[PDB]
């Protein structure tokens, strides 16, 4: 099942 | 004719089946109008026969395990305004007989096995409105340009399909479509200019593809514009301007490209941005303070840039953001105590940038904030003790800045405090009893300060996983009561004035993994005790001490032990107990006074000669 929309994944440190 | 499911005309014939959300298995009345068996594990073909059913309208076959191809004969029913295929295991080309059906107004194939090009046939089917084709992994070619021919499309999507290429210029006629996602494919060049024609486009979603060029200027000419996703791409050139002019935007992101040039002023004109993600860019300049008039902001993520200058103060008019993230900048200046008027902030990562000054007190106030990471700046000053008020810290990353004095005994008052990254600082004194009150903290790293006096037992708390006070000035004795955190998997004294034996206590910590006393004043036998912790494994380093007498038998028992530095000490005695070590890696026994004889083994042959040369008595020998 292909993924819904999403944005971009944040990271932090 | 009324069980259930079944629906008649009115002329007394039978009009209408449906089946749905049963449990079955296997392969699945010429007035029939609407046919759906969904959701019903049906497996097999779809049998060409269905052609026949001339007056069908809806076809509803979707969620099912069908398979082969989609037979030609379903394009001749000319009557069909819905086709759903989809979250099948449909295989082959859609056919080019599928701009026969000249009413089609919903087209679902997605979640297929389909392959082969989107047909120039499409053009065709002038009432279509919805065509979703995505998560076909095998769907090629470019899209075709004849896509430009169906007016009537609102949505449009292709994700996650092999679909590469340019958006043809053709996408510009489609005056009514809404989204547009085509996202998680192999599209390349650039959006074209065209797609400012869109006039009804909402959302456009082309991340993850290799899309080049730059942001058609034109996209700031679409009034109804909501979410643009343009994230990892390898898109070039400045942010348009031209955006600052789309109302209703209320995300953008473009996070993970080559843009270039400044945060435009305009933005600060979207009253209805809540997320801007400019992650991962080259962009320069300075964040505009028009960007705080954007006052439903509630995500600032402009991380990995080139932006230069002052955070600005006025930040405290954006009273929903939740989320910071200018880590990985040119950032200067004094973190604005005014970005504590940010009641709900969750998370700021300012890491990686020239911020200098004290950290402000009133950042600390916030009741909300999770993670805080100020990581490698200039930052100077105490850490306040309205640290204490933080309630919800849980992430807390000081290290790499010039920080003074000491560790703020309330600190101890944070209850959810996980993790915390002190180290490269200039923290003077002991470490605070109260620190003994983190009932939640794993990993303590206090490496690389000034830190002072002595270590106790009662002074840390008993869930802490990972320690790390290397490199300070911490002095007298090991306490006995080390043994009493038992989850201890990494503990790092190295470099510290420590001395006295190593307490026997030691024993008890069980799930010790990392043993670091390198670089101390320790002095007496290594006990017995450190050889009956069978969960020491990745290192165990006694080097630099003064420690005396021999290895003890009970090192046989470290068989998991990987890597074993007892360099530059007094050991005495020959290495036997080491020898049938079979996962020992690394082995440093230098500078002691170590002899007799080793094993002609691959092992003890790696060891460097000059390793045996600063023993006593030490030489590799062959048997008899
Ligand atoms: C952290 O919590 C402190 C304890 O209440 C708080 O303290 C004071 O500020 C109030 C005014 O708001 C003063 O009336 C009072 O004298 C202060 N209390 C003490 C004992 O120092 C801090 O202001 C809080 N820090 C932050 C940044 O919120
Ligand atoms: C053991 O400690 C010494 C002294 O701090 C250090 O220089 C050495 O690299 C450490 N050993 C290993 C194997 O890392
Ligand atoms: C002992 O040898 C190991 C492996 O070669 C090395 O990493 C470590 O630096 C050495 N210890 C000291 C004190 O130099």
């Amino acid at each position: 099942d292909y993924w819904k929309p999403r944005h971009h994944p944040p990271r932090n440190n | 004719c009324n069980w259930t499911g079944v629906k008649c005309n009115r002329r007394g014939e039978v009009s209408e089946i449906q089946l749905k959300e049963k449990q079955l298995q296997g392969s699945l009345l010429k007035s029939l109008t609407s046919l759906t068996l969904s959701s019903l594990q049906l497996t097999g073909v779809i049998p060409k026969e269905i052609g026949d059913f001339t007056e069908l309208e809806l076809l509803d076959l979707s969620d099912n395990s069908l398979s082969g191809d989609i037979p030609v004969e379903i394009f001749r029913l000319k009557k069909l305004k819905t086709l759903s295929l989809n979250t099948n295991n449909l295989e082959g080309h859609i056919p080019m007989e599928i701009g026969n059906l000249s009413g089609l107004v919903e087209l679902m194939l997605f979640d297929n096995k389909l392959s082969g090009e989107i047909p120039r046939s499409i053009g065709e089917l002038k009432n279509l409105q919805v065509l979703r084709a995505g998560g076909n992994k095998n769907l090629r070619g470019e899209l075709p340009w004849e896509i430009g021919n169906c007016e009537n499309l609102v949505m449009l999507g292709l994700a996650e399909t092999s679909l590469s290429g340019k958006l043809p210029a053709s996408i510009g006629n489609l005056k009514r479509v809404q989204t547009i996602a085509i996202y998680t494919s192999l599209l390349s060049g650039p959006i074209p200019d065209e797609i400012g024609y869109c006039t009804e486009l909402q959302n456009l979603y082309l991340y993850q593809n290799s899309i080049s060029g730059s942001i058609p200027t034109t996209i700031g000419g679409l009034k109804k514009l909501q979410s643009l996703l343009l994230w990892q791409n390898n898109l070039v050139g400045k942010i348009p301007t031209e955006l600052g002019n789309c109302p209703e935007l209320w995300l953008i992101d473009f996070s993970e490209n080559l843009l270039t040039g400044t945060i435009p002023r305009s933005f600060g004109k979207l009253e209805n941005l809540q997320e801007l993600q400019l992650s991962v860019n080259q962009i320069s300049g300075t964040i505009p303070e028009e960007l705080t008039n954007c006052t439903k902001l509630t995500h600032l993520e402009i991380d990995n840039n080139l932006i230069t200058g002052e955070i600005p103060s006025l930040m405290s008019n954006l009273r929903s953001l939740t989320m910071f993230f200018a880590w990985q900048n040119k950032l200067t200046g004094n973190i604005p105590q005014s970005l504590s008027q940010c009641r709900e902030l969750q998370a700021i990562d300012l890491s990686y940038n020239s911020l200098s000054g004290s950290i402000p007190k009133e950042i600390f106030g916030l009741r909300n904030l999770t993670k805080l990471l100020l990581l490698s700046n200039d930052l100077s000053g105490f850490i306040p003790p309205d640290i204490g008020n933080c309630t919800n810290l849980y992430r807390l990353r000081l290290n790499g800045n010039r920080l003074a004095g000491s560790i703020p005994s309330e600190i101890g008052n944070l209850k959810n405090l996980n993790f915390v990254d002190i180290s490269e600082n200039r923290l003077v004194g002991s470490i605070p009893p109260a620190i003994s009150g983190c009932e939640s903290l794993e990993f303590l790293d206090l490496h690389t300060n000034s830190l002072s006096g002595s270590l106790l037992g009662t002074t840390l708390p008993k869930s802490l996983k990972f320690i790390d006070f290397s490199d300070n000035a911490l002095s007298s004795t090991l306490p006995p009561g080390i043994g009493l955190l038992t989850e201890l998997t990494k503990l790092n004294l190295a470099k510290n004035r420590l001395s006295g034996e190593i307490p026997r206590e030691i024993s008890t910590c069980r799930s010790l993994q990392l043993l670091n006393l390198g670089e101390n004043d320790f002095s007496g036998e290594i006990p017995d005790e450190l050889g009956q912790i069978p969960s020491l494994a990745i290192s165990l380093n006694l080097s630099c001490n003064r420690f005396v007498g021999e290895i003890p038998s009970r090192f046989s028992d470290l068989k998991n032990l990987g890597v074993l530095d007892v360099s530059h000490n007094q050991l005495t005695g020959n290495l036997n107990v080491l020898t049938d070590l079979q996962n020992l890696v690394s082995l440093n026994i230098s500078y002691n006074d170590f002899s007799g004889d080793l094993p002609n083994t691959p092992f003890f042959r790696r060891l460097p000669l000059s390793d045996l040369a600063s023993n006593r008595g030490l030489y590799i020998s062959n048997a008899i």
